[PDB]
């Protein structure tokens, strides 16, 4: 939830704190067996510094547990400025595309294609680089051989969990985020007799690839911005899955690769399976 | 002999008080319920001292709708507050100040000297 005020009127940085809560911890006045309102099976609280420790221990010592913590000042920040992403941009790579224009593809590719993750100059590839600019490769051909490189599966897929990779995945071969538990369950098979070079050529192939920077357009942003058949919670996971701009998908951090999306909400978009 | 039963209650006039009323705020309080249970928490929490307008505390109770803080952190608000120091604590001694802590923050009064101490 938003928190009000950063900082006690006493000088102390704030944490919000999320547990499950538990009978014990709240109950309602009533006759019969105590019941925490259903409303706040996850409840929240805003401590300062010096009461953390002590909020923390009796909720866990009660059958409570602690979901996660997280200094407020990170909270109650605006939702990122989506102002990059309303309008992507895009970027065609016309055929006798003189030397610049093939350099600016590149770093755009590399770009959306690994997030804003940064990727050094021993990193880089020059071999497919090469091919783009005397032509026989195509852009979109080009994004297959990042995808299908061990430097996207050492970051996106070889850290992080199957249903991790499927968005991470979506995200930046289309800029839509996923609709529907259905497209992870799909993918997530495909994955397991095809194997990972079938799952990538599977976005790439798809239609909605097509439809939108079929070939030779760099992959922009198509999420933030209202497209066919999408569910509207999409719209709503699309600010989870992007945040801000100097935000990245990582291995390298904490934890690094975790689910933006949790599995509950996409389930709300839609179930059959 | 024979005494109604709630006779003993009403000796000793604890009759109101006796079996006592809880007031819970509930979610998407109406506007009316929460100005209750702010009724209520003034009414225990400070004592049943008249709080005049310029008393009242605005910004604590206004982050108490908007569900901002619980009613728990409320009471905490209230209880550090000039006005509840101004009156209990500044002008009473440290025995006066415990035992007026308890009640109401927890209705019992203290049950030995360990405690105050
Ligand atoms: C009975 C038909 C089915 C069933 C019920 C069941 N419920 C729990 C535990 C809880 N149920 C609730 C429900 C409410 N709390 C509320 O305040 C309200 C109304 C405002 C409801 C309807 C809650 C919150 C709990 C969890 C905490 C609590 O005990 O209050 C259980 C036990 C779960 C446990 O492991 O503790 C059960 C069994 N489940 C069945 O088996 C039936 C199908
Ligand atoms: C240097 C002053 C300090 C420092 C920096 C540091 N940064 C990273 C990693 C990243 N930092 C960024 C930064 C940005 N992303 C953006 O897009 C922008 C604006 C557009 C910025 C400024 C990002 C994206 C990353 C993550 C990607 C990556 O690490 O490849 C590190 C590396 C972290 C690691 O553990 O590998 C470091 C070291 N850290 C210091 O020691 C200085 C205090
Ligand atoms: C007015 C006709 C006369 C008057 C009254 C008077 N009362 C006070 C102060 C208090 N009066 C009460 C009384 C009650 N509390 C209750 O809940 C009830 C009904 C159940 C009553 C009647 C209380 C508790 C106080 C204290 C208020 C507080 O806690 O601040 C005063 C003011 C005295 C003071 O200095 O506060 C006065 C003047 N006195 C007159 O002269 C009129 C004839």
């Amino acid at each position: 939830m938003n928190v009000l005020t950063t900082s006690s009127q006493r000088g102390g940085k704030l944490f919000k704190v999320t547990m499950t809560l538990s009978p014990a911890l709240s109950h309602h006045p009533w006759p019969s067996l105590d019941t925490y309102e259903p409303s706040q099976n996850s409840y929240s609280v805003v401590v300062p510094l010096d009461r953390l420790l002590a909020e923390m221990t009796y909720i866990k010592n009660k059958g409570g547990r602690v979901l996660d913590i997280s200094p407020a000042d990170l909270e109650a920040l605006g939702p990122p400025d989506i102002s990059s992403v309303a309008i992507p941009l895009k970027v065609e790579l016309w055929a006798k595309a003189d030397v610049s224009d093939v350099q600016a593809a590149i770093v755009a590719a590399y770009k959306q294609i690994f997030g804003n993750t940064y990727v050094l100059e021993s990193e880089r590839l020059t071999s497919a680089e090469s091919l783009l600019r005397n032509g026989s490769i195509s852009v979109r051909e080009f994004v297959r051989l990042l995808a299908k490189s061990e430097l996207y599966k050492e970051r996106f897929f070889f850290c992080t969990s199957n249903n991790r990779f499927t968005e991470l995945n979506f995200k930046h071969f289309l800029g839509r985020a996923p609709y529907n538990q259905s497209e992870i369950a799909a993918h997530l098979d495909r994955y397991q007799t095809f194997g990972y070079d079938a799952e990538i050529d599977s976005y790439i192939d798809s239609d909605e690839y097509i439809q939108a920077f079929g070939e030779n357009v760099v992959p922009y942003y198509r999420g933030f911005k209202s497209q066919s058949g999408q569910t509207v919670e999409s719209f709503n996971r699309m600010f989870k899955l992007y945040r801000g701009d100097a935000g990245s998908d990582t291995n390298l951090n904490l934890q690094g690769q975790k689910r933006r999306v949790d599995p509950k909400n996409l389930l709300r978009s839609g179930r059959g399976i | 002999e024979a005494t109604p039963d709630a006779a003993a209650q009403t000796k000793l006039g604890i009759t109101a008080v006796a079996p006592d009323q809880a007031v819970e705020l509930r979610p998407n309080f109406g506007e009316a319920e929460v100005q209750a249970v702010i009724r209520a928490a003034y009414k225990q929490i400070f004592g049943n001292t008249y709080i005049l307008e310029a008393d009242r505390v605005v910004i604590a109770e206004s982050l108490l709708r908007n569900g901002s803080i619980s009613v728990r952190e409320f009471v905490r608000l209230l209880a550090k507050s000039d006005l509840y120091r101004d009156r209990f604590f500044r002008t009473a001694s440290n025995n006066r100040f415990i035992e007026l802590n308890f009640k109401h923050f927890l209705g019992r009064a203290p049950y030995s000297q360990a405690e105050i101490g």
